[PDB]
C-alpha cells in the first residue's frame, strides 16, 4: 500500500476514503514509520521483498523490480546517478495495473511512488556521482551527447 | 512539424492552379518526403499540363529531371494509380523557387508516352536514357536510340527482371565489337545519328574519341565540318556507364555510400551529402549541429579541391602548363587535411546515415590553419600568372556564349547558370546541412556565360569556400558526431563495443541493413559542377527500390551542340575545358 | 468482426485474438511469448497495444493484443506513444541481463529478440548494474544450451510439454532466476525436440550440428525441398554454404508439417556431407578404378548395354518418380522391377488400394488434428512416421478444446483450455508388439503379435457391423476391451484409423480397412491413414513393377545379363548372400547412387547420382500427395571435377546414347511430361510445381538472400577469377541473389522466409494468408487421387491366433527414429544418438534359455549367425524375439519373419 503522511491520519479507514487519498485500505493493519527511519532504506527493504517474491511469469515485475532494487541500493550507499529517480518513476508508471500479469507488481510499486512523492528529498540525497555507463576505449573517440 | 515529415503539399498554389485549369479528378496528389508536390497525371493530358506549367505567371522554366520507374515489384503503392511502369518529370520554377514532380502511369504492354522535347529540349537525352534503360517508347522523338548502352544491346538494364551482375566475358563479342569499331569508320551513315545533309561534297567528318587524354574522361564526338566551322555535332556518351543506379537497387542503404563517392569522382564528400540527406529524410533523422558543420567543412574542402583541378585543367587546355603543378601542390595540402580527418584522399566514404564515421581527430585545426594561410597567395599568383594573360583571354572570352534562356531550357546549373546572371544556388535558395549559419556570397555573372566568365566565377566560388572554411574553423560546436536516432548507421562505436542493445542495432544494421519505411525522398545540393540530386524510393526494405541520380554534367554535355554550332574546333576544346564536367558524372 | 487500428477499419475473424488478427493484416506488433501453434498466455507483455472503449475515447488502456479477442467494433492503437514506450521498456527490461554475445551467438542474423529490439527502436543502454548469469546444461547431440540469453518467454516449455508431450523439460527456480531446461544433464528425450531451435526466440537452444559448421542465415543458399527420411513428406528448407549442406530449416506447409519437423528430418541430413560419396563416374578395369567424365561414361555404358541381351532395372523408394520412370524407360516396363521385397510390395499395394479404392477419405497431416478418436493398428507411429504422432497428440487434446468451447472460452486462450480439460482426452487406442511413445496419452495399449493385432481389428470391425467377418476364440477380458474400443469409435463424430506397412503384416492392413469400412457403413466421417516406409514408397507402388526377388531370379537363372540399380542398397530388401551371389554372377552391374553402398565393390559401373540437395524431382508421400523438391546448390561450383548429375538425367542420357548414339542429358519438364503421358495415374505430378518457365513479373525465384556475402572471395583461393553463375535450366529457381523472394509473390514454393525487420522464422507470418493458416496462394503439392465413390468389400481372411513354436522365434520389429532409415544412419551425428542394438526377450523366454539382461546370444538367419546382447522386454509376448529393424545388419524385411537356433554365445 502507498505511504501516507501525518495529515492523512484523520480520515476514516474505509475502502473509498483511503482510495481517494491515493492509497489502498488493504488489510487495514497499518504500520507507523518514525523520523529515525530513512525512507530510502525502508523502500529498499520493501522492494527487495517484492523483487524476490516475483513469480517470474511476466517481464515488467520480473525484470523491473530488481532494477529498482539496484537503484535503491545505490541511493542508500550514496552512489546514485542522474536519471535514477526518473527511472524509478517510469518503473512505477509501467508496472501499474494491466501492464503486468497479476496485481503483485502494482502493489510493489505503490510504496515506491508514494515515498518518492512525499519524501523526494531523501531520494535526491543519494545521487552523488555523475552518470557513467561506459568506460573509455583507447583509440575510439566517444560520441559526446549533449 | 519536422523537415522530413510526409507532406502532400496541397497548400502549394500550383495544385490549386491545376485544379482550376484541369478539374479536380484529372490527377492524383501523392504524399511523399521529397519536399515537392508529386502529381500523377494521365498520359493523354501530359503535354497540356506541361504547357500550362510553362505558361504560368511565374513559370516552371527548367526540366530538372526526366526518368522512368519499374513499379511491378513495388508492394507498398497505397494511394497510387495502377502502374506497371511510370515516368516522372521534375520541373523547377526559379521565380517561385518551387518544384513539381509529374508522374505518368503506364501499363506493361502500352509502354509509350508523348515526347516532352517540344516543351523542353533536354528531354531528348532524358527520354533516350529512359528508353535505353526501361524500354519506354517516346512518340515523336527525333532519334530515339540507346544512349548509355551500345546500339546492339538486348533488353533494358533498369527493368526489375534484368539481372544486375556482369555476364561471362567472351573474347568473341570483344572481337565483334572491335570489327564494329573498325568498320564504323568506313560504313558511317549520317542519318542514324540524327544528322542531316550527309555530303554538299564539302562536309568533313571527324571523331574526337573514344579516348581522350584528359581528366574529364574519354568520350566521342562526331564533328561535321565546313572548313573549320562546326555545322553539326552529335556526342557519343555512355562509354563510362557503371550502372550506379542499378547498384543502388543492389546494395543496402549503408553499403551504397562508397558508390555515391564515385559519381563525380573529384567531389567526394560533396557527392556523399545528397544521398545521406535523402536517406536521413527516409529514416526521419535530424542530425545535430556539429554534424552539419563537419559535413559543410568537408564539402567545402572538396569543392576547393575540385575547383583548383578545374582552373588548372582549363589553364593547361589554354596552353600554360605550370599552374597545374602548383594547383596539385595545393590539392596535396587539401588532401593532407582530408587524409587526417577521413583516412582517405579521393573517395573518403566518410559521411554516414545520421552523421559521420568518426569524430574529428585531435589537431585538425592546425592543418586547416596551415591550408587557410597557404591558399590565398597561391590563388593570387595563379590569377596574375595565367588568368590575366591576354593570350588566355583571347582563347576564352566570347567562346561558346549563351544567355539565361538557353541555360534555362537546357537545365544548365552551377557556374554557367550564374554566369548568365540568374542567382540560383542551392545553398541559399533551398538551404541544407546548416548552410544558413554561414556568411558567404554567391557570385553571379553579367548575363553572358563565357568560358572566361565561368572560370572567373569558379575562382570567386573558391574564395567564398575559403571564407566558409574560416568560419568553420573559428566556430565549432562541441557536440556529437552522430545523431541519437535508432536508425543512425552504424551506432557510436564505443557503445557498440560495450552495450548489448547498441551491439544488436549495429549487428542488424551492418548485416541485413537498416530498415527504411516505405516512402520517397529527394535531396538536391549545389555540387562542385552544378546541382546534384538523389531521388530515393524505399519499398520498406533494407535496400533502395529505386535510386535516381541527377547530375549536372549530363545537362551540360547535352547543351554542347546548341552553344558550339558555327564555331571552330579549338573553340570546342576550350568549351570542353570550361564546362567543368567528368564523364563518370555524365554516365553514372 | 470489425476492428479499427490507428483510425483504419479492418475486417477480421472474431474468434481470433488481436495479435494474430493484426499480424494477418500486415501490421507489425512485437511479440515473444505467443506462437500461432501454441496459443496465447500473456507472459512476455511485449505485444501491448492501447485499447479504447469506443470511437470517442482518448485515454484508453494498455492491453496485451495476444490476450484480447478481436471482437466486433474493437478500437485499438499500435502506434500510440504510451504503447510504443511500454514496448520499448519491455525490450529494455529484457536487455538488462542479456549477455554481450551476438558475435559468438548462433542465433545472430536469425534472432527474433534482435529483430524486436530493432523494431521497438531501443538502442541506448542506461542500465549500469550487473547482469545475472546461468550455468548451461548438456542437452544431447542436437541441441546446445545457453541460458544466459533467455528472456523467460516460456515458449520452450509450452511447446515441449503442452504441445509435443515431452516430459524432461521444465521451468525451475523463481523471480529473475527462472531456468529453462532439464532437471539434470542428459539428452532431450522428445522425438520433436529439434523444433526448440525455431521455437526459442533467442539463442538458448541452438542447432549443435549446424554449430559445428556455423554460418549466418544471409550466407546460406536455400531451396524448397522435401525431407527424404520417411514417407510423411514434411517440407524443408535445406541451406548450404561452401558446397556442404549446413542446415535443415522447417519450411511452412499449411497442409502438411506446418511449423514442426521431427528430429530425424531436422538432424539426419549429415550423410550429404560424407566424404566417401561418389563424386564422378568410376569404372573398374580388372582390380583398378578409372574416373570418367559424363560423356565417356555414357558412351561406354551404352556400348556395353547394347552388346548385352537383356537389361533389367531395380528402382528404389528412395529415388524420385522421374528417376524411377527413367529407369523403367531405359530397360523397359516388362524388365523393370521395384527394388523392394515381395511381401513389402504386397503390403504397399494393399495400402495403396485401400487409399485410392477404399472409398474412405485419407486426411493430410494437418487434418489429422481434427479427428476425435484414433485407432492405431500395428504402426509404431512415433518411430516411423513421428509427425503423425505429433498430430495425433493434438487430435487427442481436441476433447479439452471441445469442453472449453462449450464454456465459451476462446480457442487461443490455451491455459484456460488446459485448465478446463484437466485430463479428459479423445480416445486413443494403439496396438503394437510392445510399448509405444503414444502410451502416455493412449486410452488403451494392446501389446500383442501382429496376427493378434489383426484379430483385434477384425473383431472390432465385426462388433461395429455384423456383415464383417467374425473372430472366434476371443477371451472375455479382450472382448470387454474390444467393446470399450467399439463404444468409443461408434460414438465418435470423426474416427481415424491409422495403419501402415511397417508392422509387416498384410492382415493388419486388411483389419484397418475393415474397421474403416464398418465405420463408413454407419454414416461416420471416418478417415484412414497409411504409413509407408520411405520417401517415395507410394510413388514406386503406383508405378509398380516386379519385386526384388523376381529380379534376383532373373539374374540368377542367367537370362538377364545387365542390371541397373538405382539408389538402392539391396541388402535392406533381401538377404545379403543372395544379392551378392546374383551380382557376382551378373556380367554387368551398373549402380546409379549418391552414397557409397555395399554393392559398389561388385559394380562394374558406378554413376555419381545426386542426393536430394543436388537434384530436382517429385516424391509421393503416404497421403498420396505429389511434392516437388528442388536442387539446393551446384556441386560443380566449388570443385569443378565433380560430375554428379540427377539420376533421371543419367538414365535419360543413357537411353538416348543407347538409341541414337548421342548424348542428350534432358530437361526436367520433359521427364515430367513423359511420366504423365505414359503413366496416367501419375498425371498429378505435372501440377505439383510450375515449370521452369515460371516467372514472378519476369524474374526467377532467388535461392539465396539479398545480403549474400563473399561472392568475390569464396572461390578466390582456387582462382581469383570469379566463375560464371550456375545455370538452372531445370526449374524456376536461380542459383543466385538475382531473383524474387517477396512474401506477396504469387507462388507456392518458398525457399526461405525473410521480410524486412523479420529475420527470424517469424517471417513465415508474412508469407501466410493468415498466421497459422496456409501459404498466401495455397500450399504446394497436389493429391494424385480423390476419394473413390465405392469402397472395397470386407476382407474375410481372418488370421489365426499366434502359437509359439519351439526353436522358431517370430521376429517382432522395433523401429527407431534414429536408426531405422538408412541415409539417416549414415549421418555421423546419429552415431551419438544411436542406441546400442539390443535383442528383446520375454522374461519367460529368457528364463527358459537361461540368459539374463545384457548377455550375448547368437541367432542364425539365412545360414549366418550373429550375436546381440539381451534386453528384457516385459510387454513382448512369448514366442517372439525383438529386433531393431533397419540397423547395421538387420534388414527391415526381417520384420514378421521367423528365426532359428537362438543360443547363448
Ligand atoms: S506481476 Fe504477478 S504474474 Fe507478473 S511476474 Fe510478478 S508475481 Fe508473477
Ligand atoms: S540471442 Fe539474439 S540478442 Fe541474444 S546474443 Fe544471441 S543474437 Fe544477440
Ligand atoms: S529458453 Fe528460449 S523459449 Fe525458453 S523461455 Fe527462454 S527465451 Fe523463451
Ligand atoms: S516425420 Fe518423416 S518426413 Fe517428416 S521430418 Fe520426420 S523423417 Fe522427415
Ligand atoms: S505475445 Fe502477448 S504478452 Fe507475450
Ligand atoms: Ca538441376
Amino acid at each position: 500500500t502507498d505511504f501516507l503522511t501525518e495529515a492523512h491520519l484523520d480520515l476514516p479507514m474505509e475502502f473509498e476514503s483511503i482510495g481517494k487519498a491515493g492509497s489502498r485500505l488493504g488489510t487495514a493493519l497499518a504500520m507507523a514509520v518514525d523520523h529515525e527511519i530513512n525512507m530510502v532504506s525502508l523502500v529498499r527493504n520493501l522492494e527487495e521483498f517484492f523483487a524476490r517474491e516475483s513469480c517470474g511469469w511476466c517481464t515488467p515485475c520480473r525484470d523491473g523490480l530488481p532494477w529498482s532494487v539496484k537503484i535503491l541500493r545505490a541511493l542508500e550507499r550514496g552512489e546514485g546517478q542522474p536519471g535514477d529517480i526518473e527511472t524509478l518513476e517510469q518503473l512505477c508508471r509501467f508496472l501499474g495495473p494491466g501492464k503486468t500479469f497479476c496485481a503483485h507488481a502494482p502493489g510493489a510499486v505503490e510504496p515506491l511512488q508514494s515515498a518518492i512523492k512525499y519524501f523526494r528529498e531523501e531520494f535526491e540525497a543519494g545521487i552523488k556521482q555523475p552518470f557513467s555507463n561506459t568506460h573509455l576505449i583507447n583509440g575510439i573517440q566517444p560520441n559526446l551527447l549533449k | 512539424e519536422p523537415a522530413w515529415q510526409t507532406r502532400d503539399h496541397l497548400d502549394d498554389p500550383v495544385i490549386g492552379e491545376l485544379r482550376n485549369r484541369f478539374g479536380p479528378d484529372a490527377f492524383t496528389v501523392q504524399a511523399t518526403r521529397t519536399g515537392v508536390p508529386v502529381v500523377w497525371i494521365k498520359r493523354e493530358q501530359l503535354l497540356e499540363v506541361g504547357d500550362f506549367l510553362k505558361k504560368l505567371p511565374k513559370p516552371y522554366v527548367m526540366l530538372f529531371d526526366l526518368h522512368g520507374m519499374d513499379e511491378r515489384l513495388r508492394t507498398h503503392r497505397e494511394g497510387l494509380p495502377a502502374a506497371d511502369f511510370s515516368v516522372f518529370y521534375h520541373l523547377i520554377s526559379i521565380d517561385r523557387n518551387r518544384d513539381i514532380m509529374l508522374k505518368v502511369a503506364l501499363a506493361e504492354n502500352d509502354l509509350h508516352v508523348p515526347t516532352f522535347t517540344k516543351l523542353f529540349p533536354n528531354a531528348n537525352w532524358y527520354e533516350r536514357e529512359t528508353w535505353d534503360l526501361f524500354g519506354i517508347t517516346f512518340d515523336g522523338h527525333p532519334n530515339l536510340r540507346r544512349i548509355m548502352m551500345p546500339q546492339t544491346w538486348k533488353g533494358h538494364p533498369l527493368r526489375k527482371d534484368y539481372p544486375a551482375r556482369a555476364t561471362e566475358f567472351s573474347p568473341f563479342e570483344l572481337t565483334k565489337a572491335k570489327q564494329d569499331l573498325e568498320m564504323e569508320a568506313l560504313t558511317f551513315k549520317p542519318e542514324e545519328w540524327g544528322m542531316k545533309r550527309g555530303t554538299n561534297e564539302d562536309f568533313m567528318f571527324l571523331n574526337l574519341g573514344p579516348n581522350h587524354p584528359s581528366a574529364h574522361g574519354a568520350f566521342r564526338i562526331v564533328l561535321q565540318l565546313d572548313g573549320e566551322e562546326i555545322v553539326d555535332c552529335v556526342p557519343d556518351i555512355g562509354y563510362h556507364h557503371r550502372g550506379a543506379e542499378k547498384m543502388g537497387e543492389r546494395q543496402s542503404w549503408h553499403s551504397y555510400i562508397p558508390y555515391t563517392d564515385r559519381i563525380e569522382y573529384l567531389g567526394g564528400c560533396v557527392n556523399e551529402m545528397p544521398y545521406v540527406l535523402a536517406v536521413e529524410k527516409l529514416a526521419g533523422i535530424t542530425v545535430p549541429d556539429r554534424v552539419n558543420v563537419i559535413r559543410v567543412m568537408l564539402s567545402e574542402l572538396f569543392r576547393i579541391n575540385s575547383h583548383l583541378l578545374y582552373i588548372s585543367t582549363f589553364i593547361q587546355d589554354v596552353g600554360a602548363m605550370t599552374p597545374v603543378f602548383f594547383a596539385f601542390t595545393d590539392r596535396q595540402k587539401i588532401y593532407d587535411l582530408v587524409e587526417a580527418i577521413t583516412g582517405f584522399r579521393m573517395h573518403p566514404a566518410w559521411f554516414r546515415i545520421g552523421g559521420v564515421a568518426h569524430d574529428l581527430p585531435r589537431g585538425w585545426d592546425r592543418l586547416l590553419r596551415e591550408f587557410l594561410d597557404w591558399m590565398p597567395k597561391r590563388l593570387a599568383s595563379y590569377e596574375k600568372a595565367a588568368l590575366q594573360n591576354t593570350i588566355l583571354k583571347g582563347r576564352s572570352q566570347g567562346v561558346a556564349a549563351y544567355g539565361a534562356k538557353e541555360a534555362l531550357e537546357w537545365g544548365t546549373t552551377g557556374a554557367g547558370l550564374r554566369a548568365t546572371g540568374i542567382d540560383f544556388d542551392v545553398r541559399k535558395a533551398r538551404p541544407y546541412s546548416g548552410y544558413e549559419n554561414f556568411d558567404f556570397e554567391i557570385p553571379v555573372g553579367g548575363g553572358v556565360s563565357d568560358c572566361y566568365t565561368r572560370v572567373m566565377l569558379k575562382v570567386e566560388e573558391l574564395r567564398q569556400s575559403l571564407r566558409i572554411l574560416e568560419q568553420c574553423l573559428n566556430n565549432m560546436p562541441e557536440g556529437p558526431f552522430k545523431a541519437d536516432h535508432p536508425l543512425t548507421t552504424p551506432p557510436p562505436k564505443e557503445r557498440t563495443l560495450q552495450h548489448i542493445e547498441t551491439l544488436i542495432t549495429h549487428f542488424l544494421q551492418v548485416s541485413w541493413g537498416p530498415v527504411m519505411p516505405a516512402n520517397e525522398s529527394f535531396q538536391m545540393i549545389e555540387a562542385t559542377k552544378g546541382i546534384n540530386s538523389y531521388y530515393l524510393t524505399s519499398d520498406g526494405s533494407t535496400m533502395s527500390y529505386r535510386t535516381r541520380i541527377r547530375t549536372p554534367s549530363y545537362a551540360h554535355l547535352q547543351q554542347i551542340p546548341a552553344a558550339i554550332r558555327g564555331s571552330l574546333v579549338s573553340d570546342l576544346i576550350v568549351y570542353l575545358g570550361s564546362i567543368d564536367f567528368v564523364m563518370s558524372d555524365v554516365d553514372r | 468482426a470489425t476492428i479499427h487500428v490507428d483510425g483504419k477499419e479492418y475486417e477480421v475473424n472474431g474468434a481470433d485474438n488481436l495479435l494474430e488478427a493484426c499480424l494477418s493484416l500486415g501490421l507489425d506488433i512485437p511479440y515473444f511469448c505467443w506462437h500461432p501453434a501454441l496459443g496465447s498466455v500473456g507472459a512476455c507483455r511485449q505485444c501491448a497495444v492501447k485499447q479504447y472503449q469506443n470511437a470517442e475515447d482518448t485515454r484508453g488502456r494498455l492491453v496485451m493484443s495476444c490476450m484480447t479477442p478481436a471482437s466486433d467494433g474493437t478500437f485499438i492503437s499500435i502506434d500510440d506513444e504510451e504503447a510504443k514506450q511500454f514496448r520499448e521498456s519491455v525490450v529494455e527490461w529484457l536487455m538488462t541481463n542479456h549477455p554481450h554475445d551476438c558475435p559468438v551467438c548462433e542465433e545472430g542474423g536469425n534472432c527474433h529478440l534482435q529483430d524486436m529490439t530493432v523494431m521497438t527502436g531501443h538502442s541506448f543502454r542506461r542500465y549500469r548494474f550487473t547482469k545475472r548469469t546461468h550455468r548451461n546444461q548438456d542437452l544431447g547431440p542436437f541441441i546446445s544450451h545457453e541460458m544466459n540469453r533467455c528472456i523467460a518467454c516460456y515458449r520452450c516449455v509450452r511447446y515441449y510439454k503442452d504441445y509435443a508431450g515431452g516430459t524432461d523439460l521444465g521451468v525451475y527456480g523463481a523471480h529473475d532466476n527462472v531456468y529453462f531446461g532439464r532437471p539434470e544433464d542428459g539428452t532431450l528425450e522428445s522425438e520433436f525436440s529439434g523444433n526448440l531451435v525455431e521455437i526459442c526466440p533467442t539463442g538458448v537452444f541452438t542447432d549443435k550440428t549446424h554449430s559445428e559448421r556455423y554460418n549466418r542465415k544471409w550466407d546460406m543458399q536455400f531451396a524448397p525441398s522435401i525431407c527424404q527420411q520417411c514417407s510423411i513428406g514434411c517440407n524443408i528448407s535445406p541451406g548450404e554454404r561452401y558446397g556442404e549442406l549446413r542446415r535443415i530449416e522447417n519450411r511452412y506447409n499449411g497442409t502438411v508439417n506446418h511449423y514442426f519437423l521431427c528430429d530425424r528430418g531436422r538432424f539426419g541430413y549429415g550423410y550429404v556431407n560424407l566424404k566417401d560419396r561418389p563424386r564422378q563416374p568410376v569404372q573398374r578395369r580388372g582390380d583398378d578404378f578409372i574416373t570418367l567424365n559424363a560423356e565417356q561414361a555414357m558412351q561406354g555404358a551404352a556400348d556395353i548395354l547394347r552388346q548385352s541381351k537383356k537389361v533389367i532395372g531395380i528402382g528404389s523408394p528412395r529415388a524420385s518418380v522421374e528417376s524411377n520412370f527413367a529407369l523403367r524407360e531405359l530397360v523397359g516396363e516388362e524388365n523393370f522391377y521395384t527394388g523392394i521385397a515381395h511381401g513389402e510390395q504386397e503390403r504397399l499395394q494393399l495400402a495403396l488400394k485401400v487409399l485410392r479404392e477404399g472409398g474412405i477419405y485419407t486426411p493430410a497431416l494437418r487434418e489429422i488434428e481434427s479427428y476425435d478418436a484414433v485407432l492405431v493398428l500395428g504402426e509404431d507411429v512415433t518411430q516411423t512416421g513421428a509427425r503423425v504422432a505429433l498430430a495425433v497428440r493434438q487430435a487427442v487434446k481436441g476433447k479439452a478444446r471441445e469442453m472449453a468451447a462449450a464454456q465459451k472460452v476462446a480457442d487461443w486462450q490455451i491455459a484456460a483450455i488446459l485448465n478446463i480439460g484437466q485430463r479428459a482426452k479423445h480416445p486413443l487406442f494403439v496396438t503394437n508388439v510392445d510399448d509405444t511413445r503414444l502410451d502416455d496419452i493412449a486410452a488403451w495399449t494392446y501389446r500383442a503379435p501382429v496376427e493378434d493385432q489383426a484379430r483385434l481389428g477384425f473383431a472390432i470391425a465385426h462388433a461395429l457391423d455384423n456383415s464383417a467377418p467374425a473372430v472366434d476364440g476371443i477371451e472375455p477380458e479382450l472382448q470387454s476391451k474390444i467393446d470399450v474400443i467399439v463404444q468409443a469409435l461408434a460414438g465418435a463424430k470423426k474416427p481415424l484409423i491409422i495403419s501402415g506397412t511397417n508392422a509387416g503384416s498384410l492382415e493388419v492392413i486388411q483389419a484397418a480397412a475393415n474397421v474403416a469400412k464398418a465405420l463408413k457403413g454407419r454414416g461416420a466421417d471416418v478417415g484412414i491413414t497409411m504409413i509407408a516406409r520411405s520417401v517415395n514408397s507410394m510413388g514406386l507402388g503406383i508405378m509398380g513393377g516386379g519385386s526384388l526377388e523376381e529380379a534376383l531370379t532373373e539374374l540368377e537363372t542367367g537370362r538377364a545379363d545387365a542390371v541397373v540399380v538405382l539408389e538402392n542398397d539391396l541388402h535392406r530388401h533381401a538377404s545379403a548372400t543372395r544379392v551378392n551371389a546374383a551380382l557376382a554372377k551378373a556380367p554387368l552391374v551398373m549402380v546409379v547412387d549418391h552414397q557409397r553402398t555395399a554393392i559398389m565393390e561388385n559394380a562394374h559401373l558406378v554413376l555419381s547420382a545426386a542426393s536430394f540437395a543436388e537434384s530436382d524431382g517429385t516424391v509421393i508421400n503416404n497421403e498420396g500427395r505429389a511434392q516437388r523438391f528442388f536442387q539446393v546448390y551446384d556441386p560443380a561450383y566449388y570443385d569443378s571435377k565433380t560430375v554428379m548429375l540427377e539420376s533421371w538425367r543419367w538414365l535419360h542420357s543413357l537411353h538416348s546414347t543407347l538409341l541414337s548414339r548421342e548424348v542428350d542429358w534432358t530437361q526436367l519438364d520433359h521427364v515430367i511430361d513423359a511420366v504423365v503421358a505414359k503413366i496416367p495415374e501419375l498425371a498429378g505430378i505435372k501440377d505439383a510445381a510450375p515449370d521452369a518457365t515460371f516467372r514472378i513479373r519476369g524474374q526467377k525465384l532467388a535461392r539465396e538472400p539479398h545480403r549474400y556475402s563473399g561472392r568475390t572471395a569464396m572461390r578466390a583461393n582456387i582462382s581469383v577469377h570469379e566463375p560464371r553463375q550456375p545455370q538452372d535450366i531445370d526449374t524456376m529457381f536461380t542459383f543466385s541473389m538475382e531473383g524474387n523472394n517477396q512474401p506477396t509473390a504469387h507462388r507456392s514454393q518458398v525457399p526461405f522466409a525473410w521480410a524486412p525487420g523479420w529475420n527470424s522464422p517469424q517471417a513465415w507470418n508474412k508469407f501466410q494468408d493468415e498466421v497459422g493458416g496456409k501459404l498466401r496462394f495455397g500450399d504446394p503439392g497436389v493429391r494424385l487421387f480423390e476419394t473413390s465413390e465405392n469402397g472395397l468389400d470386407y476382407f474375410t481372411s481372418v488370421p489365426a491366433r499366434f502359437q509359439p513354436q519351439d526353436g522358431k522365434w517370430r521376429i517382432a520389429p522395433y523401429y527407431h527414429l534414429f536408426g531405422s532409415d538408412e541415409l539417416s544412419q549414415r549421418a555421423p551425428v546419429f552415431q551419438s544418438r544411436m542406441p546400442q542394438p539390443y535383442i528383446k526377450l520375454n522374461p519367460a523366454d529368457a528364463a527358459k534359455l537361461g540368459v539374463n539382461a545384457g548377455t550375448r546370444v547368437s541367432f542364425s538367419y539365412d545360414g549366418n549367425t550373429v550375436t546381440l546382447p539381451v534386453e528384457i522386454a516385459e510387454g513382448l509376448t512369448a514366442g517372439q524375439v525383438g529386433l531393431p529393424m533397419g540397423m547395421s545388419g538387420i534388414a527391415p524385411v526381417l520384420a514378421g519373419a521367423h528365426l532359428e537356433d537362438l543360443k547363448e554365445a
